[PDB]
Parts: structure tokens; C-alpha cells; sequence
């Protein structure tokens, strides 16, 4: 899992957990491309490129699977204070990286 | 197992043991571009193209892998005569037809894939460049290889590196060298310490010197050299000897190519 | 074995295989044409001829195998009188007979047999032919090969070749080469792996370099190198050492012929 | 004693390690020229961040502050996902890049000194003989010439054995037949020379060196050999790094006499 | 051992053979004089003089035993930082002071102990002696060591020779011969069956041919190449390679010297 994943991560399960369901409803809010596009996937991790064939009105061509990423921070200061006060830990900013990843698949799609 | 993959094959175990020998060393001969480059390993089904950095900070392109495949045809006439009186089977064609395979892959490796952008060792952009002189003068083909050598030199390129010539160009350096009183072919030897080949696809005056190593270039083999039978047709037998191999450049700045300026 | 395939023969099963042991012997110091092409066969007796698939740079054509022999023949007073002193039986006769089939063999390998129409190293159409210059000056020998081996290198032909010449130019091969202070059959010989033969059926300044490989050409024998009784005639007792051998030439651009203008 | 432990953020099992271990290592032999006909003072470890040497010129103690050469590679994380999941060997390449770059920096710095730190090298050594050879291209001045250098070292109280390196270009000019002896002037050379006559790539023109091998004349002191040692993991990506910490201390600069063109 | 000879050494038993392996290295590849005269020993330490019986071409001479030693030091400072990082000791400078003493043996057996007035092979009296003409000119050298090895035959020394050169010379004799396409100290390596060696002893032009043989001259040791220590000093470790050494030249008609006019 994501704890052994990073094992310096200072998130706890629990802590990585809101991490993810933060950015996957972050992301389904704006995804508005998978609304009506099915998905050929997961394909996995082996794979970089993909052939399509197009049928005008075949033509293969090789198209290379593009990486659409939005990093933020957390910072430790904020991470300690919650961590003290027994206070569940801000994922807003992930939140709004999510909401810019799902801006550029838009944007690419 | 070949049997098993082709139930209707009518070449038994051990005669598909005596095809795929035949195939094999029949490219293994006639292959110049494997002498000095080296292998990606067996990369295997699963991988339809591979990814090569060129180095000239880097850059990716996304390199399709091609078919090389000839064709060649084992007839039930001769199948069966050979089965009746207990003859071995004569896979000339095989030979043949792995020979037409092999000539197809230095073309590829040489003069590029031009159909899939695939570049090879003769035309692949930022390669060095340089002119020889009169060849046919005794001296001048020595001078030419130092010369290009200090270019690889230039470029941080220190060798050891292998020299591809035309046959024509081959056929020059078997002279004894009149400043040595010894053939011209050993003093190039001694500089090009991964060897000297000659290689049809080579036309008129033309040649490369190859920095050698898995670092500087290699050839990607998505499958080695293997034959498939096609499958009956019109009471015969043809099979396919054929093989995916593309070849990747990551520092063109390793290729000198010898240039006729005529 | 011998004996019961021929019971009325005076050699016994110890004196018949001392007259294979001669004519095997004496065949191999004289066939030149196997020591560079590769054997198709023993295909026996039930093959009479071959199918050969020419690719010219395909064409079947049917070549029925030849049959080469020679007789010579083993007078029974020198039998008798071996057999009388326990002295071993007298086979230079033989040998000289295989000889003569291993001169055969060469001459149809190397010329081709006229009668059954199969063509030779020197004769089949489709090969490469290269004009030799003047051997004598030193050098020029080298040269002529290079540039002959040159010719097979441009039809996709990267060796290992075989080079025979006529014994006048395999002599003038074994001069010290020009400022090379090394003799220029070693310099062939380096030219050439298979190695550099001679045979006496080339005749004049004349010779052949031959991409080696069975995919290139082969030889075919039903029979090989064998001795057979033809029966007492006339006391004496006449044999043959006969072989039934065919030369297939499936590339005949893999052949670059040496000639003088 | 394994690197996964060592670098427990790294992507590479110890299995992978190994494999990255023998694709440095590997490279590197095939272009150290100098570790040929030197010994290796050490690995002397970590504590040893400077050497002494003791110069006997024909005593003087100087100090020399042992360099770092390194050269940095990186490793893709997809690449090394996509290897992973088709259960292929990774592709080291760039390693071998790096391990041949770091190889020719010590060769550089053993032949050519370091002027950062003022380390000597062979032929710009301090007390070292200079024999200014002829023209190479006329027969009999290649081994005459050495002989001469031969005799100085001869003269100097060292009586070999010699290691003789030349420039590619004059290491072939060795090949030539002698004009009497009709013999290759290589195995005479070969004879008077018995630890080895090598080439080296950092070595220009008419240049060359003749060195009487032994630890009492000139040694390697090394306090690392060739390492690979993993860098933080940045963007995602595995950047690594070659590293060697080596000096090379002449003892005896008069053990060694340098061929100069005039 | 070592380590109960000298309880006060720095050096364990395991770094003092590292001394002592340095040292006897460093003298074996410099020891010209020992690669062609036989040792007469090792006698003892009981041993200070020798009686030398020359045959003139007898007289008894007391040769007393010259020592011939070099010191060198260890300093302390380096040897404490060799045990504290665990590395090996470094012995360079012993190495340099048995090459002195090895060149101190080649002296005195070339040229003689002045102060003890010990003759040696450039130097004895009764020697036979060459002048070499032009030894630069192809040839001479091979001539004039063939008329200077007849003299030691004409007076019934008929070998095994060995001729030691001056570098000068040594190096003169790697030229081809005249018109016999052989290296002229190849030649001359026939001729002197024990070996043709130089050493720098040998200043200019000279050299010298010994018909060796226990019988004709040897070498008295009562003790070889030994390391002892001096006693701590001023906290370095001096220490001392030395040895008893004296050539005795028995037959001074086996020895034909070559000078230059």
C-alpha cells in the first residue's frame, strides 16, 4: 500500500487514504471528458504508446501516451499542528491540484 | 516446441532442427551489422516499438519496430521423395530466403528505414562528416581513417571503433603500403581495433567508422531470426523466415561517414 | 560384405579390403573438387537423377547423375604367385585406376559432362569471369584476386571462397610478393579460407574462386568411391572402380572465373 | 554485504545492482590503459583523503590530495516500470557511458597530470628523460628510436622491466616490417619491451612513454576503485553517479622517459 | 627471528619480512656480478679474510672481506599512520638503499676496493686486453668480440663466456647486423653462451669478457643482503642493508677486457 510505497512519507494509511479519495472526488467533479468517453484501462505500467486506427470516411498511427501531472506541497508546519492539535490534516490544496489535472486531460481530450 | 506450434507442419522435430539451423547460420554469414553492434536482448512479444535517446541533454523518439520476412516455399513433390527414399531434405531456399533477410536488415541498418523514419548509420542527422581523398594513391586511404578518427576524437568518442567499407573501397586497402612495405589493411586494423568489414548495401566510395559500444548504438530485437510455416497452399508449403529488428542511434555524434566528394 | 557380394572372387575378405583401402587412398590425395564442396548424399541406389534448382542473379532442371569408372585389371600369375610366397597382393594397378576416376570426377566437376549436358565451374552460364593480367610481374596475382574476389563481394557473396588454379598460376603464386617481403600465396591464402588448391584439369593460365556453402552448390553422390568384380575374363580379373557422381551449381553467381585474354 | 541495504531508496533489487556493477566495471576495463603496466596502491578507504610521495629524483615529500572523477547518469522511472512489467533486463547503457567517460579521465589524468590539484603525470613529470625521435615513417627509426630511450633509462640505473605506450597513430606506424631483419618491427619492440606495448587514446600525435614498471618506480593510489553510487531520487527519476578517488605517485621520476616530436 | 633479534623494532615479524622481501627484490633485479660468478659461500660471520690463489699465465694474497652497507630511515610518522589506517608499510626507501648496495657490490667487483686493494675485472692485473675500433659502424661490434673471445681461447679458455657491455655499448649491439639480416646481439648471444648483460658500472665505451667457472673466479659472501636496525634515533627507525662481499679472480687470464683507444 502507500505507506510502504513511501516510507517517508509522513502521512499515515489513514492520512494517505483521505489523500486519495480528496483527489479521486476532486477529479470526478471535473471530469467531464469520462462523462461519455469509455475507457480502454487501466492498460497498466508496461505500456507507453499506443496504436490507433483511423478509419476515415485504415491509417495506423503510434501515439504515445502523454503524462498530465500537478504537484502542490504540504507543508510540514501545518502537517504538525494538525498532528498536535488531533486535528484532521487540510487536503485542500490537493484538492486543487486534482482540479488541474483534471483541466488538462480536458484540455488534451 | 516447433512441432507442436504447427501440428500441420510436414517437417518432423528434428527436421525443423535442421531448418532453423540452416536459417541461422545462413544470416549469421551473410550479417555484417551484428558483427560490431550489439544486441538489445531478445525484448520478445509484447513490445511493438522501443524508445531510443538521442544524445547530441537528450531527446526521445518512439521507434516502431519492423517485419524483415521472406518467403520461401518447400514443395510436396520434393517433400515427399525425400521422406520415400530417407534423403535429407535440401533447405537451399531456406538459406536462401535467410540470406534475402539478412541483406534486408543491413539496408536497414545503413541506409535507414525510410518508410518508418527510422534512420540508419549513412544518413542520420548529426553525424560526422568527412571527404576522402584518392583512395587508389598508396597513403591516402591511412591518412583518411586517422583523420576521421581525430573527428570521433574531437566529439569525445575514444573508441575502440569498428570501420564499415564498400566493397569497391574494401578492395583498396588490400595494397602493400609503399611507406611500410606491409598491406594497407593491417596498419587500418591496428587503429580500428573492432574490426574492418566490407557490406554490399555500401554503393561506389562510401564508408562509416563506428564508435563500438551498447552506449553509442545497438540494435533493438523485438524477435531474433525465426521461421513460421504460412500454412498449406495449393499442395505446398511455404514458411516465412522472418525477424523484428530496429536499429537504435543514441549518440550520432559516434558515426564519421567517408564521403566519395565526387 | 565383399566376399558374399562377389563369391567368386580371388581376393578374400583381408585381400579386398586392402584394394578399397588403396583406391579410398588414392582417390582423397586426388580429389581436389571435395575439398571445398560439400556432399549431398549418400543418397544410394535408388536415385538415378537430380532436380537442381538454379537462382540466377527459379529454374529447375533435371541432371541425371553420370557414371565415371575405370577398369584396370589383376592377371592371376601374380595372384598365383603372391598366394605361392605369402607376400601381400600387388594393388598399384588399382590405384592407378582410381587415379584416373578421381581425374574424372575433376575434369566433370570442374568442365562438366558433355554427354548428360550438366555444367562446370569453368562452364556454367550465369557465373562471374574476371581477365586475368600478366602473373608473372610480382604483385599482379594478388591483385587479380582482390579485384575478382571484389566482383563476388558486390552480389552478396562475403565468403569464405575457394580458390583453385591451373598449377602454371599456383606456381607463380609462390613468388615473395613485391615490398611485402612475404610470399604471395600467404597473402592469399589470407584472401582466400577455404584455401588455395590446384588441379591439373585446368589447363593454361586459368582459374576459379567459388563462394563455399551447400546453399551455393553441392556435390551429389548415389555411390561413392567403390570397387566392383566384373567377372574372370580371360583368367584375368577384371574390375572397376566407379563412382556415380553430379555437380549441382544452384548459384552460379557465387563462381568468378579467372581467364587469360 | 549488499547495495540494496545501502541505498534502501534506490529502484534497483540486488540483483539489478549486480547488473549495474559488472555493465560499470566492464567498461571501464575495457579503456584503462594506465592500470595495465601500474600497480594499485590500496583501495586504502575512506580515511585516506590525501597520499604521500616520496620523490627520489637522480628525496623531496609532496603531497598529493587524491582527486574525485565521477560522471552522472540517469535512470527513467517509467523505464524502469516498463522493464519491470515485460520481466526484461534493464537497460544500463548510460552507465556504460559514464563508466567509459570516468575511464578516460583517469587516463588523462595519469598520462597528463591534473593541473587543479598539481599532480604530475607520465609525461609531464618533473626529472622525467625526454628522447626526441625521428622521423617514424622511414623504416628503422621506430626501433632505433626506442632503443635510445631504452639506453637513457639503461644510463639511469633501471634496467626494466619497461612498458612502452604510444599513440594510436604511432602504434600502428610500429606494425611496419624492418628493412633488414624482415621481421615486424612490433615483436623486436615486443622483445626490449616485456610488460607490453599498449595505445591510449589521450596521447596526440608523435607522442609516446616508456616506463619502467615496478611499486618502487610508480604506483596507482586509489582509495575507492570504480563505485556506482546512487543520488537522491529527483523528478521522479534515478539519477546515479560513477565515482573513483585515485592519484598516481611517481617515485622514481627518472624511470621514465617520454618520446617527443620535435 | 627478526622480531627477537631487535625487540625494540617497530616492525612486527610479518613487516619486517616485508623489509626483507623489499630488499631482496630491489638487490636481485640490480645484482649484475652474481648473474655469471658462482658464490662461495655463505661462509659465516666466523669469516673476515680470505686467501685468493692467483694463477698467473701461485701467489697467495689474505683478501680481507670488504662490508658495503647503505642505511636509509623509516620515519616514525609514517609508520604510526600505517597502523592507525591499517595499510601496509611502506618500504620505498629500503628498496632504494638495496639498489645502492647492489650498485656498491657491482663497483667494487668492477673496479675494485681501493681502500682494501682488492682487484676487479676492468682492473686486475694479468688481464687480457681489446681495443675496440668503431663499434657505430654495422658490424665491428660482432667482429671485435669475435677477435677478443680468440684471445681467451688462444690461451685455453674455452668458455662458457659472459661479456658484460656498458650501456653504451649494450645498446650498440641491438642494430642489424651488416648483411646477415639478424640483430647483432643476437649473434652475439650465440657466441656468449652465458648471456650478454650491461651494467651502469661501466662508463663510455667499455666492457668485458669472463670465461666463467667456480674454478676461474668466484664470489666470497659470509653473508648476504641483510637489514639490520640501527637502534632507534631522534624517534626514527635507521636501519641497514649490508653485506660481506669480495671477488676473487683466480685465473686473471679468463678475463679480456674491452676499451677504447
Amino acid at each position: 500500500n502507500k505507506s510502504q510505497l513511501y516510507p517517508d512519507s509522513p502521512l499515515t494509511d489513514q492520512d494517505f487514504n483521505q489523500l486519495d479519495q480528496t483527489v479521486i472526488e476532486a477529479a470526478r467533479r471535473q471530469l467531464v471528458g469520462r462523462r461519455f468517453i469509455e475507457l480502454y484501462g487501466p492498460l497498466g505500467r508496461g505500456m507507453q504508446s499506443v496504436f490507433n486506427d483511423i478509419f476515415m470516411e485504415s491509417r495506423r498511427v503510434n501515439y504515445t501516451i502523454p503524462m498530465l501531472y500537478k504537484d502542490f506541497v504540504l507543508y510540514w508546519r501545518d502537517l504538525e499542528q494538525s498532528k498536535a492539535l488531533d486535528i484532521p490534516i487540510d487536503f485542500s490544496v490537493a484538492a486543487n491540484a486534482a482540479r488541474d489535472v483534471a483541466f488538462l486531460e480536458d484540455q488534451m481530450i | 516446441n516447433k512441432s507442436q506450434l504447427y501440428p500441420d507442419s510436414p517437417l518432423t522435430d528434428q527436421d525443423f532442427n535442421q531448418l532453423d539451423q540452416t536459417v541461422i547460420e545462413a544470416a549469421r554469414r551473410q550479417l555484417v551489422g551484428r558483427r560490431f553492434i550489439e544486441l538489445y536482448g531478445p525484448l520478445g512479444r509484447g513490445m511493438q516499438s522501443v524508445f531510443n535517446d538521442i544524445f547530441m541533454s537528450s531527446r526521445r523518439v518512439n521507434y516502431t519496430i519492423p517485419m524483415l520476412y521472406k518467403d520461401f516455399v518447400l514443395y510436396w513433390r520434393d517433400l515427399e521423395q525425400s521422406k520415400a527414399l530417407d534423403i535429407p531434405i535440401d533447405f537451399s531456399v531456406a538459406a536462401n530466403a535467410a540470406r534475402d533477410v539478412a541483406f534486408l536488415e543491413d539496408q536497414m541498418i545503413f541506409h535507414g528505414s525510410k518508410e518508418f523514419d527510422i534512420p540508419g548509420l549513412m544518413n542520420v542527422k548529426g553525424r560526422l562528416t568527412h571527404l576522402i581523398g584518392n583512395w587508389y594513391e598508396s597513403g591516402n586511404a591511412f591518412q583518411d581513417i586517422v583523420e576521421a578518427r581525430n573527428k570521433l576524437l574531437e566529439m569525445n568518442h575514444n573508441g575502440p571503433y569498428a570501420l564499415v567499407l564498400s566493397p569497391e573501397l574494401y578492395s583498396l586497402l588490400h595494397r602493400v603500403h609503399k611507406d611500410t612495405n606491409v598491406l594497407e589493411i593491417e596498419h587500418v586494423r591496428e587503429l580500428i581495433t573492432a574490426g574492418v568489414f566490407q557490406s554490399p548495401v555500401l554503393k561506389g566510395k562510401s564508408g562509416v567508422i563506428v564508435n563500438t559500444g551498447r552506449n553509442n548504438l545497438d540494435l533493438a530485437i523485438s524477435e531474433d531470426f525465426e521461421t513460421a510455416y504460412l500454412g498449406e497452399e495449393g499442395m505446398n508449403h511455404p514458411f516465412r523466415v522472418y525477424e523484428t529488428v530496429v536499429l537504435r542511434i543514441k549518440r550520432p555524434a559516434a558515426i564519421c561517414t567517408l564521403i566519395d566528394p565526387e
